[PDB]
RNA sequence: AUGGCAGUCACGGGUAACGGAGAAUUAGGGUUCGAUUCCGGAGAAGGAGCCUGAGAAACGGCUACUACAACUACGGUUCGGCAGCAGGGAAGAAAAUUGGCCAAUCCUAAUUCAGGGAGCCAGUGACAAGAAAUAGCAAGCUGGGAAACUUACGUUUCUACGGCAUUGAAAUGAGAACAGUGUAAAUCUCUUAGCGAGGAACAAUUGGAGGGCAAGUCAUGGUGCCAGCAGCCGCGGUAAUUCCAGCUCCAAUAGCGUAUAUUAAAGUUGUUGCAGUUAAAAAGCUCGUAGUUGAACUUCUGUUCAGGUUCAUUUCGAUUCGUCGUGUGAAACUGGACAUACGUUUGCAAACUAAAAUCGGCGUUCGACUUAGGGAGUAAACAUUUUACUGUGAAAAAAUUAGAGUGUUCCAGGCAGGUUUUAGCCCGAAUACAUUAGCAUGGAAUAAUGGAAUAGGACUAAGUCCAUUUUAUUGGUUCUUGGAUUUGGUAAUGAUUAAUAGGGACAGUUGGGGGCAUUAGUAUUUAAUAGUCAGAGGUGAAAUUCUUGGAUUUAUUAAGGACUAACUAAUGCGAAAGCAUUUGCCAAAGAUGUUUUCAUUAAUCAAGAACGAAAGUUAGGGGAUCAAAGACGAUCAGAUACCGUCGUAGUCUUAACUAUAAACUAUACCGACUCGGGAUCGGCUGGAAUAAAUGUCCAGUCGGCACCGUAUGAGAAAUCAAAGUCUUUGGGUUCUGGGGGAAG
RNA sequence: GGAAAAAUAAGUAAACCCUACCAUUUGGAACAACAAGAAGUCGUAACAAGGUAUCUGUAGGUGAACCUGCAGAUGGAUCAUUA
């Protein structure tokens, strides 16, 4: 469960078992890639996206439906979120740390909780690099953090 | 699983830990520190020596009594021995100044129970086995 | 985590007939799982035995007749050259009438002595008895 | 030019370290040695230099230096180097004759005849190994017995038998010897005549007799914690089972003690195979690159044929002192074939079939003979790259195992077997193991690795450009052959699931988690404002202490520093240390909920970092209470101690530094399993009553402290639901221990 | 024309000295120090709640064992009491 030497559980999640698509939906796999790809374009993770089409135009599972991934879909459409969410985030907050450390440079919890925030980005570094899903070059100090914020 | 780890990759691992958690042996770790060359006889297993003088030492713990002992002067090494001159009257032809061969009692190391300091044994006078000084119908001089 | 579902699978299973359960579920399982399940219910420990499909990496549920008196897995899978047999004979089986060492071959997998027979043999597997 | 090596241990140090072949013990795995007959290396007193030669830095050749050895008429000289043999000296626990010869094995030379301390002979020689005597037989007496004869202790007999300072002759090597064998000679052995055994002899020792450890219950003598024993327990102080000695016993026995290193016992160094709550041993706690370890999918499967294989057999044929053949069923192997299904080309061979030809009889009935056709049948080219496994090539000899083989058995040598085919016969000198790295090669599992995702790939046709073999050669075209592109065609064009793994998004919610603010509340002190009155305070008793320049006391109020009561419990959160007044911000977290994405991203970890009450430290703050040191009372035989009166540092804080603590569950993290049961804390989902409550209850269920009962499961036990799923000994990984004290 | 002694430069480099450093051995004393033992001497720490408990850490003092402050842990002299 992560740097958890002592905590963990079972958040959920599990894909029923018929892999076609719903009954009662009709939708090309073209009709949902212009809602995602459009519905991207706006400014959305693909993460978010699968989301709305599942709480609001019942469609469970985009992958089901066209044969296709979100990320893939939107990839193919140009409408690629350049960096990946998981990296963006982990930086995000790892981020939101150090702002809220600086007006608060004696809160110690935070200190270690961004050591840990900071320790996992460097594992993705080093996997979405691997994968050449990433620049080599590509770096994350303080920079590199600061370089997005822009 | 326990402690050891039992990948086939790493034996390298398993290796060294077991070259290293052997010096806790000290069978091993006395060998191994050429430590038998230091001692009296250096290595050896007799010596030879003149007497320095016949003294006695008295028992330990439950015992009480007067033990025969010889202080020798070994040959090339040079180093005080104290050695115990084995049974009965025994002593009685140790003369002061002879040519003693002395062994140790017992694995190199604690003397007989009832010994204090002494390691050695005295085994000949003269270049004459004690046994022999013994027992009459042997030797003499 | 998780290693050698057969190691994983193989426990279970023994858990199973030592404490007298009628039958077993084991949940992560695999080629290996099911090849060596139908080698021991080929000789005859194992009784009938299904696989449901899980979406994932199926289930599956053994029989337990009530013969089994242990069934485990071998650490790293050592190699074992043909000449290397008999240490292991001795080593793992409880008399020279149980012979049932599995093991890996390029010939696929055979019983440990079926690797005789075929003549090469190769990495242990398990062993069950 | 600036590289080359390194935690997959460089560089450096130690080695009573020359490396192998091998040696000792061995269930398996291991442990310890290899100076030393084979091989390779190095060296000749240390060190450098060189002549010569095909060949050495030789070294039984030379030059110089350092240290030495021999002669001298002291001018000078040595064919002066024994780690060659034989010897001395030395060292020391420790290792043989200053012998013989060239006869055997080989070597060297101009070389059939010469030389060889190689080598062989012999001497010394209990290193060590093989075989083996110190007595055998019988009469008699006799114990036993015993079977008997048979109500008792008595006779016959016999026997596994067994005893004897009684009997008797046979046997025989030691021994010692004319001969013969053998030898270069000599010694010895072997064959063998004359001679050769009866008790101190022609001969057993060594080491013990409480326990471990086989053997005295002697009422034995001496000794008296003395002499001495004792491997470890322990013997011994006047009646010793361990001393001295007698006797009798035991053990191994031409051998047996002892000392030291070493092997096994040592699952007491542990890969197999340990331990880690309390016995030694989990680090205080988290992060984290090296290292180690990693989820699941990709021809499954069926039919038939065949070769053996096995096993079964209400069974068949053969043989005998235990096998074969035959049939079934069965399994699996194999190998084929075929089934969208492990290959393609070649050449060979080919096996059968469909057409066409020719030939015969009467267009057809049929037959033989041709082209086409793949299996099958070999060899080369292909199936991403290794691991790993099969197999053979290689792994010197000797040694180990081991076949044949009566060296008098045996060690062991490799010889030997039959003269009755004997101027010749028969038969031998086999075989296996050899892991680690290299080569050839068969391969389907696990494991790693790889191929088409920007796109591009694949197959195919044409076009174009570059390059090019044979065409004699040089050009120019063309063309074969490689490569580059463009296009068009073909193909289901190309991305496994989604791990009751992990990372993110999101959603209400929960917490004494944390950081800034803020905010209270009594209480302790101390101060003001009033109020009295003689005692307060403290102890078991009192005593220093305080007090009518007013104490203690009562009311109001204020200042100040710390602290958070009662609710507060096997309840909550935090990595741990730790965290409880209100309210407001700041970034964070679990769990639950998910038909959301991402899809191995992960487990643990040397290095290397973040934390870590107290106490303590530096420089400032602050200073109410309590209080180490200190000052005092009392208590005691003693009290600088346990009580009492005071009091400094600290205790509080800012900023630095310190890292330990019974930093405790004394129980490493991740993972899977297995008994029962309710009650909890957080989230969720159904339901019922009221009521329509951020409530209550019933029932589920994830996740979190914890308890109850119980185990034909664990343990030394206390005890453990894990301290369980470990002799039926192996999910992954980190740290730790190896009798005690000296010692952390 | 060959060619001895002599002499020559660069070179291999013996020995020796000086300047640093390594390895292996071995050495050293009064007083001191360490080791072990006891019905020495003084007291009594610890076990028994061992005079109302040990024990860990840190700090300070003391003839001596040890006492004392702050913080812990029970291996405790409790597995327990809102009505
Ligand atoms: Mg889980
Ligand atoms: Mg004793
Ligand atoms: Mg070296
Ligand atoms: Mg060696
Ligand atoms: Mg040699
Ligand atoms: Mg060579
Ligand atoms: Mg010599
Ligand atoms: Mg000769
Ligand atoms: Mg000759
Ligand atoms: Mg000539
Ligand atoms: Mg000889
Ligand atoms: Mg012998
Ligand atoms: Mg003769
Ligand atoms: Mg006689
Ligand atoms: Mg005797
Ligand atoms: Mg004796
Ligand atoms: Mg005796
Ligand atoms: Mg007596
Ligand atoms: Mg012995
Ligand atoms: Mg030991
Ligand atoms: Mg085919
Ligand atoms: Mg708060
Ligand atoms: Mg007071
Ligand atoms: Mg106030
Ligand atoms: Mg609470
Ligand atoms: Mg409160
Ligand atoms: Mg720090
Ligand atoms: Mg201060
Ligand atoms: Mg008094
Ligand atoms: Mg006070
Ligand atoms: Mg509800
Ligand atoms: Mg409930
Ligand atoms: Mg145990
Ligand atoms: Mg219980
Ligand atoms: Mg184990
Ligand atoms: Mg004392
Ligand atoms: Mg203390
Ligand atoms: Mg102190």
């Amino acid at each position: 469960m992560q740097m958890k030497g002592k905590g963990k559980g079972i958040s959920g999640s599990a894909l029923p078992f018929k892999r076609r698509s719903p009954k009662w939906l009709h939708m090309t796999p073209s009709t949902v890639v212009d809602l995602s790809v459009k519905l991207a374009k706006k400014g959305l993770t693909p993460s978010q996206i699968g989301v709305i089409l599942r709480d609001q135009h019942g469609i469970p599972q985009v992958r089901f439906l066209t044969g296709q991934k979100i990320l893939r879909i939107l990839k193919k459409n140009g409408c690629a979120p350049q960096l990946p969410e998981d990296l963006y985030f982990l930086i995000k907050k790892a981020l939101s740390i150090r702002k809220h450390l600086e007006k608060n440079r004696k809160d110690k919890d935070s200190k270690y909780r961004l050591i840990l925030v900071e320790s996992r980005i460097h594992r993705l570094s080093r996997y979405y690099k691997l994968n050449q899903k990433l620049p080599p070059k590509w770096k994350y100090n303080a920079q590199t953090a600061s370089a997005l914020v822009q | 699983g326990v402690g050891k780890p039992r990948g086939i990759r790493a034996g390298r691992k398993l290796a060294r830990h077991r070259k290293d958690q052997r010096w806790a042996d000290n069978d091993f770790n006395k060998r191994l520190l050429g430590s038998r060359w230091r001692n009296p006889f250096m290595g050896a297993s007799h010596a030879k020596g003149l007497v320095t003088e016949k003294i006695g030492i008295e028992s330990k713990q439950p015992n009480s009594a007067v033990r025969k002992c010889v202080r020798v002067l070994l040959r090339k090494n040079s180093k005080k021995i104290a050695a115990f001159v084995p049974m009965d009257g025994c002593l009685n032809f140790l003369a002061e100044n002879d040519e003693v061969l002395v062994a140790g009692l017992g694995r190199q190391g604690h003397a007989v129970g009832d010994i204090p300091g002494v390691r050695f044994k005295v085994v000949c006078v003269k270049g004459i086995s004690l046994l022999a000084l013994f027992k009459g119908k042997k030797e003499k001089r | 985590v998780k290693v050698n579902i057969l190691a994983e699978c193989l426990k279970d299973l023994v858990n199973a007939e030592k404490m007298g359960k009628k039958q077993v579920l084991l949940r992560p399982v695999s080629k290996v799982v099911l090849k060596f399940l139908r080698i021991m219910q080929k000789n005859g420990y194992i009784g009938e035995f299904e696989v449901i499909d899980d979406h994932r990496s199926k289930k599956v549920v053994v029989e337990l007749i009530g013969r089994i008196n242990k069934c485990g897995v071998i650490s790293p899978r050592y190699d074992v050259p043909l000449a290397d047999f008999e240490k292991w004979t001795n080593n793992i089986l409880p008399s020279r009438q149980f012979g049932n060492v599995v093991l890996t071959t390029t010939y696929g997998i055979l019983t440990h002595e079926e690797c005789r027979k075929r003549h090469t043999g190769g990495k242990i597997l398990g062993f069950f008895y």
